[PDB]
């Protein structure tokens, strides 16, 4: 579902173009959350306008196991996570 | 907010649709007058324009700038899409065309100078409108330009930008070549839409779509003899079929026939 396209020791693509929502239901933003696999950190986030499709995170660790989670937040629904693992 | 037919006073119809109409509205709490476009979902799937609808409110949400009309948001029931937009009183630049039959150095130069501004505003945000024409323009109170209908935008990231879309007069030789297309589409629109108020016809009109095609990717037009010198300076700069040739929107507000001619 969820998609990284290009890869970088400090920095990734994602996607989420094969996620398909609802008809007449349309995406106001998006919650994009990342941090260490397993950990207990406290999990880093920001939001993107809900016309993207790809998106940017930057200033990672290296060698670092991450989980990408995007929540599809439309303008009347809250579409259920989508989420990758992906090890930078 | 959780918008409903209930939290609006509907008053008379403002105009036509191909899907619906759109009526004058009122918000009770703020006694704001809008304006409330009803699109039937019949009439949308048939045509088959849903994915368009999905791509106007996704992005035209976002989008505030003095010379694009607002998008306060939407809702839908079981019948009808509702879109909540902004009111232009003065309707829409196509009819005042229809009217003076051409438009004056003047009036035109302040037109693509608000243009200009709203399309730097959109190419900031890396969003291409993809179908600048003047049945796409509403006019404000004090007679400002509004750009409408976004169902041809696109976010130039989110997209590979390779499928032909906007009007057949208007659109890009890039597109009919079939090659990739960034925001220089709108910098040739808007060199076609600058022709099209001076003279009152676009540059490449033809009896046939074979031959419009044809023009437009061969750059094939010419300019009447009423066009100032200042005027095909900007419109064959704007018309150039390398993309790359086409100048940025900061330049055409600093072009001479702009500054010496536009009230803005
Ligand atoms: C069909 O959708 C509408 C739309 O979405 N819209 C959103 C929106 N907001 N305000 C609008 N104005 C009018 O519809 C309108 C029509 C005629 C009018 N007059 C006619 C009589 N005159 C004596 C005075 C002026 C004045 C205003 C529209 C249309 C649309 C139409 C054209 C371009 C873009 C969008």
């Amino acid at each position: 579902k969820l998609e990284v396209v290009a890869a970088t020791p400090t920095s990734l693509l994602i996607s989420w173009d094969a996620q398909t929502y609802q008809m007449y239901d349309y995406v106001s933003y998006y919650r994009i959350t990342y941090g260490e696999t397993g950990g207990n950190s406290p999990v880093q986030e920001f939001t993107v306008p809900g016309y993207y499709s790809t998106a940017t995170i930057s200033g990672l660790k290296p060698g670092v196991d991450y989980t990408i989670t995007v929540y599809a937040e439309g303008y009347y629904s809250s579409y259920s996570p989508i989420s990758i693992n992906y090890r930078t | 907010r959780q918008w409903a037919l209930e939290d609006f006073e509907i008053g008379r119809p403002l105009g036509k649709g191909k899907f619906g109409n759109v009526y004058l509205a009122r918000e009770k709490q703020s006694k704001f007058i809008l304006a409330l476009k009803v699109l039937f979902k019949a009439q949308l799937e048939k045509a088959g324009v849903e994915h368009q609808l999905r791509r106007e409110v996704e992005i035209q949400s976002h989008l505030r700038h003095p010379n694009i009309l607002r998008l306060y948001g939407y809702f839908h029931d079981a019948t009808r899409v509702y879109l909540i937009l902004e009111y232009a009183p003065l309707g829409t630049v196509y009819r005042e065309l229809q009217k003076l039959s051409k438009f004056d150095e003047q009036r035109t130069a302040t037109y693509i100078t608000e243009l200009a501004n709203a399309l730097s505003y959109c190419h900031s945000k890396r969003v291409i409108h993809r179908d600048i024409k003047p049945e796409n323009l509403l006019l404000g109170s004090a007679g400002e330009l509004k750009i409408a209908d976004f169902g041809w935008s696109v976010h130039a990231p989110s997209s590979r930008r390779t499928t032909l879309c906007g009007t057949l007069d208007y659109l890009p030789p890039e597109m009919i070549e079939g090659r990739m297309h960034d925001e220089k589409v709108d910098l040739w629109s808007l060199g076609v839409l600058c022709y099209e108020f001076l003279v009152g016809k676009p540059p490449f009109e033809a009896n046939t779509y074979q031959e419009t095609y044809k023009r437009i990717s061969r750059v094939e037009f010419t300019f009447p003899d009423f066009v100032t010198e200042g005027a095909r300076d900007l419109i064959s700069r704007l018309l150039k079929h390398n993309p790359s040739q086409r100048p940025m929107l900061r330049e055409v507000l600093e072009h001479p026939w702009i500054t010496a001619n536009s009230s803005k």
